[PDB]
C-alpha cells in the first residue's frame, strides 16, 4: 500500500496473508468464514506451495492472536488467464477451522442484486495489505490501509493500456500517491454500509503502483457471488 | 422501495422484505448473535 496508514488493532480483522515456504508473504486474501479465504486466481501461480497466516499486523514481530492455516483444496475460477487476468478470483478451503478474535473476523459477502445498486454506488471502499509502500521499494513490514475512491469505467478504460472486463473495478487517484501495490495483490477491497463491511473487490493488477493518470483494477467480486457460494459449498 | 433508504433495512433489502448477512437476526434492524459478526472492526 503506497500512502494510507497502518491498521490499528481490530481495524482490518479480515486480512489473511498468503505465505510462501521462505515464511515470506507475496498475496493477501479476505477471511469470508471459519473455513474459506477469498484471493486471486493469479496469486496461486506464485508459489507452489503456500499457507495463510491471519491475524498478523507486523510481520517482524510475532504478537498475540497469530495463527497459521494450511490449505486443504484450492478452487480457481476455470476462466482465469493471464492473457487478460480476466476471472481473477479463487477460493481456498483451510484444513482447519479459524478461531475469531480481536484482528480476526471475517468481512460480510453481499446480496448480488443489492450489492450492484448500493454498495458499488458508494464513494470510496478500503483495501489493505503487507505490500510495496512505493512501486519500486520494499513490501511494508506492518499492515496497512487506504480509502480508495471508485472510479468511473469510462475513465478508467481511457486510462488503461488493457482491456477493463466486466469482472473488474477501478478505483484510487489520478495523481494523488496512493494505491495498492506488489504484494496486496489477492488482499480485500471491502465497502462500508451502515457500520457493516462488505466484500465487494479482490486486489487484482496495475499498471506500476500509484502513477499519474493509472487507477487500481479489482476483481468484482459480486459477478462472482453465486460462484462464491457454489465454491464454499463444494 | 429499496430505492429510498435502502427500505430502511440495515443490510439487504429487496422487494419491502430486509435481510441480513449469516451470522445477525433480523431485529428492519440487523442483530449480531456472536462476538464476531462478519464486516465488524474487532474491540479488545
Ligand atoms: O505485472 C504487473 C506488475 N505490477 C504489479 C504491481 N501493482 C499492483 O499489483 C497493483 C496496483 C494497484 C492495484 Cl489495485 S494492484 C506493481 O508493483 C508492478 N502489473 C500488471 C499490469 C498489467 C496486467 N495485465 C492486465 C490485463 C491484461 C494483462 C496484464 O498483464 C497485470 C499486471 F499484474
Ligand atoms: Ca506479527
Ligand atoms: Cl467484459
Ligand atoms: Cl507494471
Ligand atoms: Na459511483
Ligand atoms: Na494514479
Amino acid at each position: 500500500i503506497v500512502g494510507g496508514q497502518e491498521c490499528k488493532d481490530g481495524e482490518c480483522p479480515w486480512q489473511a496473508l498468503l505465505i510462501n515456504e521462505e515464511n515470506e508473504g507475496f498475496c493477501g486474501g479476505t477471511i469470508l468464514s471459519e473455513f474459506y479465504i477469498l484471493t486471486a486466481a493469479h496469486c496461486l501461480y506464485q508459489a507452489k506451495r503456500f499457507k495463510v497466516r491471519v491475524g498478523d499486523r507486523n510481520t517482524e514481530q510475532e504478537e498475540g492472536g497469530e495463527a497459521v492455516h494450511e490449505v486443504e483444496v484450492v478452487i480457481k475460477h476455470n476462466r482465469f488467464t493471464k492473457e487478460t487476468y480476466d476471472f481473477d478470483i479463487a477460493v481456498l478451503r483451510l484444513k482447519t477451522p479459524i478461531t475469531f478474535r480481536m484482528n480476526v473476523a471475517p468481512a460480510c459477502l453481499p446480496e448480488r442484486d443489492w450489492a450492484e445498486s448500493t454498495l458499488m454506488t458508494q464513494k470510496t471502499g478500503i483495501v489493505s495489505g503487507f505490500g510495496r509502500t512505493h512501486e519500486k521499494g520494499e513490501q511494508s513490514t506492518r499492515l496497512k490501509m487506504l480509502e480508495v475512491p471508485y472510479v468511473d469505467r469510462n475513465s478508467c478504460k481511457l486510462s488503461s493500456s488493457f482491456i477493463i472486463t466486466q469482472n473488474m473495478f477501478c478505483a484510487g487517484y489520478d495523481t494523488k500517491q496512493e494505491d495498492a501495490c506488489q504484494g496486496d495483490s489477492g488482499g480485500p477491497h471491502v465497502t462500508r454500509f451502515k457500520d457493516t463491511y462488505f466484500v465487494t473487490g479482490i486486489v487484482s493488477w496495475g499498471e506500476g503502483c500509484a502513477r499519474k493518470g493509472k487507477y487500481g483494477i479489482y476483481t468484482k467480486v459480486t459477478a462472482f457471488l453465486k460462484w462464491i457460494d457454489r465454491s464454499m459449498k463444494t | 422501495l429499496c430505492s429510498l433508504d435502502n427500505g430502511d433495512c440495515d443490510q439487504f433489502c429487496h422487494e419491502v422484505v430486509c435481510s441480513c448477512a449469516r451470522g445477525y437476526t433480523l431485529a428492519k434492524a440487523c442483530i449480531p448473535t456472536g462476538p464476531y459478526p462478519c464486516g465488524k472492526q474487532t474491540l479488545e
